[PDB]
RNA sequence: GAGACCGAUAGCGCACAAGUAGAGUGAUCGAAAGAUGAAAAGCACUUUGAAAAGAGGGUUAAAUAGCACGUGAAAUUGUUGA
RNA sequence: UGAGCCCGGGUCGAACGGCCUCUAGUGCAGAUCUUGGUGGUAGUAGCA
RNA sequence: AAACUUUCAACAACGGAUCUCUUGGUUCUGGCAUCGAUGAAGAACGCAGCGAAAUGCGAUAAGUAAUGUGAAUUGCAGAAUUCCGUGAAUCAUCGAAUCUUUGAACG
């Protein structure tokens, strides 16, 4: 297939509708994020 | 012959001929002093 | 004084000896005009005055230059 | 306008005068007389590199690349997480490549 | 609005004048001279300045000011007679005295608590 | 969304026309709504305001105040309602300007021209309502 | 002191002129007695002048209509009564001369006129 | 009819009684200058003052918005405090 | 580190911001810079 | 100690910067083609109840006729409109008129 969680992460690592970026850190607004940090580990919409 | 007028006092920032009655006049300034020094340096380099 | 009242243009520009207006050239039928002075051209171009008749022409063109009266009038 | 800043008559006063070597409006009976003009740094003067209508407003893009991008956009629209990432509230609708009945 | 906003308006009388065609420097000097004085003493002093009996000391704006023995009243050498500013200040003090009479204060025990001169549009 | 090319969506032209319109266009703009009883009586929503109407001010500081129109001042887009006045410094009463959009017409001044206006508006509304219904 | 345009349209020359003469006399008298206590008399004089304009307009219109009926079947018209249009339109070729065509062209158009035809798909 | 344009030192010289005021014998040269408030409701009346104006009082949500009026920086200035 | 960024208090009244890309008339201490405003000189020279 | 000079603060001044606005400008696109001896463009003098400028008009002079809408104008004063009307309006439309001195300008 042409689509994988790696592909979604690489496409969406820089910009998301959930991504909050400030000087002290980058957070996540995703409801499927257990930590509210932007990472491949905790990207709920990215990981299968 | 040609007189020299320093653009200070009543002669500073004047559109035309000052009150000095003469056939030919030339206004002078420090900017012209620096330009003339540059021209003399160029002439000396040429010679 | 070398410039009096010109009747055609209204300026104090009539050389009394030459009898020629310096602005419009009254004795000449043509009004003095030069392409090297766009500012003077736009000072004395049409639209800077009263527009007595040329202002009323366009309405007649829009309605077709028709003549007569509306039916059932007076 | 191509005539913006050019509709004045100014000339430099000279070199030996204690004033900036800038064109100045002639006259003598108005505030505008003697003021600098024709410069990008002067009030009511020209602007540097005036904007012109020939700017390459449109961009030529290869049709093959246009079609490639359209195909990639279609695939992305098929992908479900990308919809949420773009910002569509897609939680109450199933089958992301959503099809409604033509008769409906 | 007034600069001195720490004084209650029910216990004080206020006077104001704007766009007064009198010299700002002379008016500042005479206002500083009469600052903090009783109303009667200030009025008598201003009338004396009009009558060339007492002189206003010029402290800040006193470049090349003529000397006069009256300056010994202030321990200074440069004193002047700013007559027109004295008249303007007399008018304003009379307005303030009238305001105090209207409010019901005792005019016999008023002091010039605040006085200020600012520049107007030229 | 605008479709016809004759229509302009430009703020500059819209405001210029609104603030430079002549008296007839101003009347059309100062049209005002009718009360509910008049709505089910005439099948008409809004009509241009005039001098002889009785209205109810329902917007503004004057909450629910009824009164007869005294004068319509088309220049600044206001109408004057009877007994809706304020005292000046001298105590002289001056009218308060209320917008026809803020008033609602309770009693309508009846004349042949306005009856014809109502007839035309009602005829158009009922024709289109019948077309939509069947 | 206001005359009605419609009323003035049903009146003969003497009628219009007698009222106009009375109207000018009234204007003169009202001006003379208005120069003192110019008030509602000023308003009446303004209305009176408007009435003068109305009477003059109606007389002129009636006279011009009579002149047009007189010149209805005459080839030359007065320049005032002639239509204005513009200079170019007045100098333009008349419709009949512009539409006039040569006899050979007329014969060709008569015997071979543009036909209607369709081409199938 | 519009604009990935400019936004009162910008955009046409002119957003204003601008080719106006004004200057030149003349050809010609040619400006500056927008904003109270939702509504003038633009401060009744008293007192001082010759007047200008000030102090009370008043309108307003606000006069810390008074037709020297949206907001009101810097340079520069006055008073008070250290 | 920094260019800068964020908050509190006062004023104020009608729009504005963060993030990813795009775009440009995008960053000032000088240019005897342009325009405007204001200083010391100075209550001085001076007002025949 | 005070005065004078300087620094910081609060308040008050001068000034119009900043923010916000915009019946203005600039650029592009589309439909159409219409000045004048039937006296043009332009210049001048007049006309309003109270007007200096701008605007309109021309001794019928902030205007007339006619047509449509249908109850105003407005800073003040004075008249309206009967409203069940050929009829207010600094209204719109516009086919009839008036149009002083000149200006291609023509005894
Ligand atoms: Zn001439």
């Amino acid at each position: 297939s042409n689509v994988s969680a790696d592909l979604i992460w690489e496409v969406s690592r820089n910009y998301n509708s959930f991504l909050v970026k400030q000087r002290t850190g980058t957070f996540s607004r995703d409801a499927l994020n257990l930590t509210n940090q932007h990472s491949r580990k905790h990207a709920g919409f990215v990981n299968d | 012959q040609v007189k020299v007028v320093k653009a200070t006092g009543a002669n500073r920032g004047i559109k035309g001929r000052p009150k000095g009655v003469k056939g030919r006049y030339k206004m002078v300034d420090g900017r012209m002093k620096k330009e003339m020094r540059a021209l003399k340096r160029l002439a000396k380099k040429k010679r | 004084k070398t410039h009096g009242l010109c009747r055609r243009c209204g300026r104090r520009s009539l050389h009394n000896q030459k009898k020629v207006c310096a602005s419009c050239g009254y004795p000449a039928a043509k009004t003095r005009k030069y392409n090297w002075s766009e500012k003077a051209k736009r000072r004395k171009v049409t639209g800077t005055g009263r527009m007595r008749y040329l202002s009323t022409v366009p309405r007649r063109f829009k309605n077709g230059f028709r003549t007569g009266v509306p039916k059932g009038a007076r | 306008s191509e005539k913006a800043g050019h509709q004045t008559s100014a000339e430099s006063w000279g070199t030996g005068r204690a004033v900036a070597r800038i064109p100045r409006v002639s006259g003598g009976g108005t505030h505008r007389a003697g003021q600098g003009a024709f410069g990008n740094m002067c009030r009511s003067g020209r602007m540097f590199a005036p904007t012109k209508i020939w700017r390459k407003w449109h961009v030529k893009i290869n049709q093959g690349q246009k079609r490639f991008a359209t195909a990639s956009a279609l695939a992305a629209s098929a992908v479900a997480p990308l919809l949420m990432a773009r910002g569509h509230q897609v939680s109450t609708v199933p089958e992301v490549p959503l099809v409604v009945d033509s008769a409906a | 609005r007034y600069a001195a906003t720490e004084i209650a308006p029910t216990k004080s009388a206020r006077a104001r004048g704007s766009y007064l065609r009198v010299s700002f420097k002379n008016t500042r000097e005479t206002a500083q001279a009469i600052n903090g004085w009783k109303l009667q003493r200030a009025l008598t002093f201003l009338q004396n300045v009009i009558d060339k009996k007492e002189a206003v000391p010029m402290r800040r704006y006193a470049g090349s000011t003529g000397r006069t023995a009256q300056g010994k009243q202030w321990g200074v050498s440069r004193a002047r007679w700013p007559v027109k500013s004295a008249q303007f200040l007399i008018g304003l003090l009379k307005n303030a005295e009238a305001n105090a009479d209207a409010k019901g204060l005792d005019t016999g025990n008023l002091i010039i608590k605040h006085i200020q001169v600012n520049q107007a549009p030229k | 969304m605008k479709v016809r090319p004759t229509v302009s969506s430009s703020r500059r032209k819209a405001r210029k026309a609104h603030f430079s319109a002549p008296s007839s266009v101003r009347r059309v703009i100062m049209s005002a709504p009718l009360s509910k009883e008049l709505r089910e009586k005439y099948n008409v929503r809004s009509i241009p305001i005039r001098k002889g109407d009785e209205v109810q001010i329902v917007r503004g500081a004057h909450k629910d105040k009824e009164g007869k129109v005294t004068s319509v001042y088309r220049l600044k887009y206001v109408i004057h309602v009877e007994r809706v006045t304020r005292e000046k410094a001298t105590g002289q009463t001056v009218p308060i300007g209320i917008h026809p959009s803020n008033v609602v017409i309770t009693k309508l001044h009846l004349d042949k021209d306005r009856e014809n206006i109502l007839a035309r508006i009602k005829a158009g509304r009922e024709q289109v309502a019948k077309a939509k219904g069947k | 002191g206001k005359v009605k345009a419609g009323q003035l349209w049903s009146k003969n020359k003497e009628e219009l002129t007698k009222i106009l003469g009375e109207l000018k006399t009234e204007l003169s008298q009202l001006r003379i007695q208005k120069i003192s206590s110019s008030g509602a008399k000023l308003n009446k004089i303004h209305d009176l002048r408007k009435s003068i304009a109305r009477v003059l307009t109606v007389i002129n219109a009636k006279q011009r209509a009579q002149l047009r009926l007189f010149y209805k079947n005459k080839k030359y018209l007065p320049l005032d009564l002639r239509p204005k249009l513009t200079r170019a339109l007045r100098r333009r070729l008349s419709k009949e001369d512009a539409s006039r065509v040569l006899e050979k062209t007329k014969k060709r158009l008569t015997h071979f006129p543009q036909r209607k035809y369709a081409v199938k798909a």
